[PDB]
DNA sequence: TGCCTGGTGTCTTGGGTGTAATCCCCTTGGCGGTTAAAACGCGGGGGACAGCGCGTACGTGCGTTTAAGCGGTGCTAGAGCTGTCTACGACCAATTGAGCGGCCTCGGCACCGGGATTCTGAT
DNA sequence: ATCAGAATCCCGGTGCCGAGGCCGCTCAATTGGTCGTAGACAGCTCTAGCACCGCTTAAACGCACGTACGCGCTGTCCCCCGCGTTTTAACCGCCAAGGGGATTACACCCAAGACACCAGGCA
């Protein structure tokens, strides 16, 4: 966690210099410490000697239910909060529907398979429907209005906007308790933006940074991170903890397969897409 | 192809000693010499430009590099020749 | 890229320094990774030995003296830094045998 | 006058990196002589090395003095940063002449030989 | 001082092969124009380098004295030099061959697309 910069004054930095460091926007001893001298020196009323004293003394101090029961059993009860679970599958498999369902189930009591936290829906595809959220909320008997109140929503127009929303997510997730972060068509902007072959490393780098920010937020807030992937990157293998393959069974009933878990078996479960919900298959 | 300073060394030789020749081995040593001093001066000039956050190597960097690398009278005469050459060239 | 390479030293920064140091017109993707890894390793070897010296001296903080002891007491580091001066390092204790009393 | 029921078929590049086939001449390999250099033996002399004496220069200690160090204060020169803009260097296409590879020849140098001079060591 | 002998230097002759020059060619430097940008200059800030005063005290300094070490001298013996004799292998020249350095010819991956084709008479 953080090591608030207050602790730096006990090292014998005078408090005025700490206030100037806070003015710069450095608020922890960790924050000042792993930065060079010039950042603290550039602050008004701070010399190089005080900065050397600061750096030297600073180094001294520094399960959400899927709502398909059969799928929950496949997952041993639902998504583990604090980790990334990847569901890769074809279009029309219900990925957007699953996102809408989870956006509400996260708000469920933990004893009901929720995280008792607010939800975060980052859309890149325009498919965000508050009315679908209302349907899922009424399914689980949650207030649809409260679902929208526990879902902060923003549509990312590009990869840069996609990463920029993470900055708002990190500061906003501190102020309110969240349990779910949704990124729908998470890989589409990496395909439309990064379309070249020479750009493979570029999309991989942007994705890597995006994933690292995701991991930091997951470890920071203990929330579930849900991203959706269409498989028509090898970087995701190390990053996803649980890989789910989704394929259509005709009508509204979908087949789920586990394609990676270091602990969980490779296995499959059948579920359906119902007006209210993403919910177990009911032949 | 494969470059050397041989013809220029020979022209200079003809300037200072009109009736004197030079062996193949000796010419090889002169070529080694010119390349060596080129590398020393160019390298120092490169560092001079870098230290001062300049992207251009100018005659001033060459001159300073010469002052750093050459001893005493060699340095003074070399500086004189470079300056003279640049002045003759400019007009 | 540092995380991708499993490193602590900054690959991006090393890449930038390679680009702006006028070493070559082009720089491969693996070059700054390799360089960063080497710099990190050597840093680790010197810090390992210097830490050892610091503890031998019952000190918890590494000072230049410990760096000098670490470097000069290690044949290969001593070789690598043969023409290098460590400020405030001092020298290894060493008295020629002929100078000692009989 | 008023009636149904029948399956089975193909064939299609693009971009940007690693491999063997090609090939030729020098690097590697051997033979043969011949001669200069290396190997070996030996005598001896001179140089390394150990021992000894001495005298003087340097280490040690002490009283004096000198200035380095530290701490505060003052100010101004100049390092450092920012803004602007223009000169200057990258870049690019057409031209061409300087520079390089190849060929040829003659003169500087090298090899040989023989006399002169130098130099060394024994007398 | 002298003198003989061994080594080197010098002087001249002959040869030979590499340096110097010439010529074809080709590609790299030059010229002319354009454009972005970098660095030259102005100006402002504010850091730190220089200057100073005063007090303290630890370091420098001058000197006395004793003695350990540098240095000169002497003897010894051993081991390196220098020279004669034998051996050997480096060196010169010539030939064979092959191997690797430089040049030309050859897969693996993701990409999805694309519809056609009517026939057959009885009681």
């Amino acid at each position: 966690g953080p090591q608030p910069i207050s602790r730096l004054e006990q090292c014998g930095i005078n408090a005025n210099d700490v206030k100037k460091l806070e003015e710069a926007g450095f608020h922890t001893v960790e924050a000042v410490a792993y930065a060079p001298k010039k950042e603290l020196i550039n602050i008004k009323g701070i010399s190089e000697a005080k900065a050397d004293k600061i750096l030297a003394e600073a180094a001294k101090l520094v399960q959400i239910t899927t709502g398909s029961k059969e799928l929950d059993k496949l997952l041993q009860g639902g998504i583990e909060t604090g980790s990334i679970t990847e569901m890769f599958g074809e279009f029309r498999t219900g990925k957007t529907q699953i996102c809408h369902t989870l956006a509400v189930t996260c708000q469920l009591p933990i004893d009901r398979g929720g995280g008792e936290g607010k939800a975060m829906y980052i859309d890149t595809e325009g498919t965000f429907r508050p009315e679908r959220l209302l349907a899922v909320a009424e399914r689980y008997g949650l207030s649809g209005s409260d679902v929208l109140d526990n879902v902060a929503y923003a549509r990312a127009f590009n990869t840069d906007h996609q990463t920029q929303l993470l900055y708002q997510a990190s500061a906003m997730m501190v102020e309110s308790r969240y349990a779910l972060l949704i990124v729908d068509s998470a890989t589409a902007l990496y395909r439309t933006d990064y379309s070249g072959r020479g750009e493979l490393s570029a999309r991989q780098m942007h994705l890597a940074r995006f994933l690292r920010m995701l991991l930091r937020l997951a470890d920071e807030f203990g929330v579930a991170v849900v991203i959706t992937n269409q498989v028509v990157g090898n970087i995701i293998a190390h990053a996803s903890t649980t890989r789910l393959y989704l394929r259509k069974g005709r009508g509204e009933t979908r087949i789920c397969k586990i394609y990676d878990s270091p602990c969980l078996p490779e296995a499959e479960a059948m579920f359906a897409i119902n007006a209210d919900g993403v919910g177990d298959a009911k032949d | 192809r494969k470059e050397s300073y041989s013809i220029y060394v020979y022209k200079v030789l003809k300037q200072v000693h009109p009736d004197t020749g030079i062996s193949s081995k000796a010419m090889g040593i002169m070529n080694s010499f010119v390349n060596d001093i080129f590398e020393r001066i160019a390298g120092e000039a490169s560092r001079l430009a870098h230290y001062n956050k300049r992207s251009t190597i100018t005659s001033r960097e060459i001159q300073t590099a010469v002052r750093l690398l050459l001893p005493g009278e060699l340095a003074k005469h070399a500086v004189s020749e470079g300056t003279k050459a640049v002045t003759k060239y400019t007009s | 890229r540092s995380s991708r390479a499993g490193l602590q030293f900054p690959v991006g920064r090393v890449h930038r320094l390679l680009r702006k140091g006028n070493y070559s017109e082009r720089v491969g993707a693996g070059a700054p990774v390799y360089l960063a890894a080497v710099l990190e390793y050597l840093t680790a070897e010197i810090l390992e030995l210097a830490g050892n010296a610091a503890r031998d001296n019952k000190k918890t903080r590494i000072i230049p003296r410990h760096l000098q002891l670490a470097i000069r007491n290690d044949e290969e580091l001593n070789k690598l830094l043969g023409r290098v001066t460590i400020a405030q390092g001092g020298v290894l204790p060493n008295i020629q045998a002929v100078l000692l009393p009989k």
